[PDB]
């Protein structure tokens, strides 16, 4: 996902401005729907939502609008358990052996026959949570075990902090609402007003401990790798109780970062530490926010938002529909540099040549450059020290950049990989742009997509799969609103990529898809006025 | 009940749901939603239930690419009576009356549908849902950050035997 909120100091209006591009699933559970909100007199919130919640996710009412990204935070944490020496089944705290407990749950399953099995399965559980496997890796073996906490099982206030929300006034009243009640699960949340005030708040329902007793609850081996362990055999690693907390065990709410500013604030799912760099998000728990490298999606965010030039609505916007595949920025110019280093080696003159004559975009016409990059950047990303410059702490929105030609091992590795890249390209039956190989299926028709993995640094992130002869899209770029606040009243414009149903029999399936194609968004009408001026009006009164 | 709604909708079938009260606003929310959605909604309860094996088999997977027995444990482990009422207990009246109306205005959709915009008809999954079935999806939702990613491994874990 990515979200920025822009501020009255940078705004061309000099009010607030607010770009929602959440990346997320094209089918199932998390499938955003659109829909307007109201009881007059008190509540009037226009978005989308995820399927079965009635209330509105991401969105916007008359001086605000709001949307999220998944944070870097921990909201949960496993407990490496060690286990009584002489039995597997129980485990030891402060030196005292404990049983596990267990829940037996019994499932109908339907058999060859067409008749239902009963099979029952138990599910041990500690006083942590359930004990949990990976194989090879977090193994259950007669010396340990793992449990896992999910902070967000007694997270009861979800919908009430959803509801809270489509209610708030401006970001001031935003920040108090989340903050109070502590109840999101495991977002940002990003907005702007009429005011010109942008908000960025790493708000949400985080295991608390506190800092004096990470170092030694802390599983070593496993932290170093960004999974949140702690020491289950120590009752002093139990997560800590603070009375300003709104939940028993979480983070309270003065100890997560917020930044409020009138400039910008941007989050592309990387930490808060550089929300803006003008003012760095630093010294919170690891389990909350670390400085670590920022991916491309916002080093590109950055590169565009720096400056002091007033930005505009259609500047956010191309952000988006320019489909600039901003990882070239990293590795292009040296790649081209060993094309003319290698010419005539016949193995790689249509790559380099597809390469050269690429306009480093994800875009329906990008030409096949596209393709022989992404393979590329697969089998580069598998190198050791292949960077030029590695990632610079001081200098995070330019690094790692350029690739280190001048260290032999590197050169030949580089090549050889652009080499395979360009073998499994060729092997592929490619005839053929972008958008001729990037499809999404509807019905027995195939609409090309724009866009591309948001791992490539293309801001407008989709990620596809894949199918017989193309790629399917499974996620990505979304519900899309861009909102602005003149005088008259909030003005919205925007998209659902994939459509408002999932129905093939709907009018609907497809509409916006094939708008999305062509990259046309479309007024989000919010006022009664602008819904009246709309020559598809449809209305039905329904009650029972 | 109080479960009265006006819908408009404009281009791209975007509904505009107003009420006067939160049961009557679900009420809107709930039917517009079954109109485009049916089907997606109820094969999302089955998985969150735990009754992808029941209607599908052991062979398929939910939306989520899990094995339907794995993920029907886990969801039966999730799901259980006693942590969705304490869920439902702990809720506000007014987010009770958006589910209590949102459900109502789903089942009124299935009521009347006649397979215009509704592919699944007919199937013995496609059923008309509870309030309980709502707190089952927000509960799934609410673990996505969390057990939820663990969801193979907690059906996996299973004590050492005598190796
Ligand atoms: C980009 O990173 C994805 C952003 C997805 C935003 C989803 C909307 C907020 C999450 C709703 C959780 C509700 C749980 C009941």
């Amino acid at each position: 996902s990515n979200a920025i909120a822009v501020g009255s100091e940078r705004s061309a209006d000099g009010k607030g401005m607010l770009l929602a591009n959440p990346h997320f699933p094209w089918n199932g559970a998390m499938r955003f729907y659109q829909m307007h909100l109201t009881i007059p007199g008190r509540l009037d919130v226009m978005g989308a939502s995820l399927p079965g919640l009635p209330v509105v996710n991401i969105g916007f009412s008359r001086h605000l609008a709001w949307t999220h990204t998944v944070d870097t935070s921990s909201h949960f944490t496993l407990y490496r358990l060690a286990l009584d020496p002489k039995d597997p089944r129980r485990y030891l705290v402060d030196g005292r052996s404990l049983p596990l407990e267990e829940k037996s749950v019994a499932i109908e399953v339907r058999g060859a026959d067409g008749k239902l099995s009963r099979v029952e399965h138990k599910v041990y559980q500690s006083i942590y949570g359930p004990l949990v496997v990976w194989p090879g890796k977090l193994d259950w073996n007669r010396s340990e075990a793992y449990a896992l906490r999910d902070a967000n099982l007694e997270n009861t206030r979800v919908l009430q902090q959803w509801y809270s929300i489509n209610q708030a006034s401006d970001v001031a009243d935003l920040r108090r609402r989340v903050e109070a009640l502590q109840g999101i699960p495991w977002v940002n949340t990003l907005a702007a007003d009429e005011q010109g005030n942008a908000l960025y708040m790493n708000q949400s329902v985080v295991p608390y401990l506190k800092p004096e007793l990470i170092p030694a609850c802390a599983i070593p081996q496993l932290v170093a790798e960004g999974l949140p362990a702690l020491q289950g055999q120590d009752s002093r690693c139990a997560w800590s109780r603070d009375p300003a907390a709104a939940q028993a065990g979480i983070t309270p709410a003065a100890q997560l970062p917020v930044l409020l500013r009138r400039d910008f604030v941007q989050n592309s799912n990387d930490s808060a530490w550089l929300t803006n760099p003008a003012s760095p998000l630093q010294g919170f728990s690891p389990l909350v926010s670390q400085e670590k490298p920022i991916g491309p999606r916002a080093r590109y965010a950055l590169s565009r938002l720096q400056g002091k030039q007033p930005l505009e609505a259609k500047t956010l916007e191309e952000m988006v529909t320019a489909n600039h595949v901003f990882s070239a920025d990293q590795v292009l110019p040296d790649l081209l540099r060993l094309c003319r280093d290698n010419q005539g080696e016949k193995s790689l003159a249509r790559a380099c040549a597809a390469l050269a004559q690429w306009d480093r975009g994800a875009n329906l016409d990008s030409g096949s450059g596209f393709v022989y990059f992404q393979r590329f950047m697969q089998r580069f990303a598998e190198l050791d020290g292949a960077w030029k410059e590695p990632f610079d702490a001081q200098r995070p929105l330019d690094t790692p950049q350029g690739i280190a030609l001048d260290r032999p091992q590197v050169a030949t590795q580089v090549r050889q990989a652009l080499a395979d890249a360009a073998a499994e390209v060729e092997k592929s039956g490619i005839p053929a742009r972008w958008g001729d190989l990037q499809v999404s299926t509807r019905g027995q028709e195939r609409i090309a997509i724009p866009g591309g993995d948001g791992h490539f640094g293309v801001y407008n992130a989709i990620q596809s799969v894949r199918k017989g002869d193309h790629l399917e899209v499974v996620g990505g770029t979304s519900y899309i609103q861009l909102v602005t606040f003149p005088e008259e009243g909030p003005k919205a414009r925007g998209l659902l990529a994939f459509s408002q149903s999932s129905d093939p029999r709907s009018p609907h399936y497809r509409d916006q898809t094939e708008l999305f194609s062509r990259q046309q968004w479309q007024t989000l009408p919010f006022s009664d006025r602008q819904i009246d001026a709309d020559p598809q009006l449809q209305r039905l009164s329904i009650r029972e | 009940t109080g479960l009265a709604a006006d819908i408009r909708w404009t281009a791209y079938g975007v509904p505009h749901i107003r009420a006067k009260d939160e049961r009557g606003l679900g009420y809107g929310i709930g039917y517009a939603y079954a109109r485009d959605n049916a089907c997606l909604l109820a094969e999302e309860i089955v998985t969150a239930r735990g009754e992808r094996a029941r209607y599908f088999g052991s062979e398929g997977k939910s939306s989520a690419e899990l094995d339907n027995l794995p993920s029907d444990i886990f969801y039966a482990w999730l799901n259980q009576p006693e942590a969705l009422q304490a869920f439902w207990q702990a809720q506000t009246p007014a987010v009770r009356q958006l589910l209590e109306g949102y459900a109502a205005g789903f089942n009124r959709f299935l009521r009347e549908a006649d397979g215009k915009t509704t592919s699944c008809l007919g199937q013995p999954w496609l059923r008309a849902i509870a309030t309980d079935d709502l707190l089952r999806l927000t509960r799934r939702l609410l673990v996505e950050g969390g057990v939820g990613q663990f969801a193979d491994a907690l059906v996996a874990a299973a004590p050492p035997g005598a190796e």
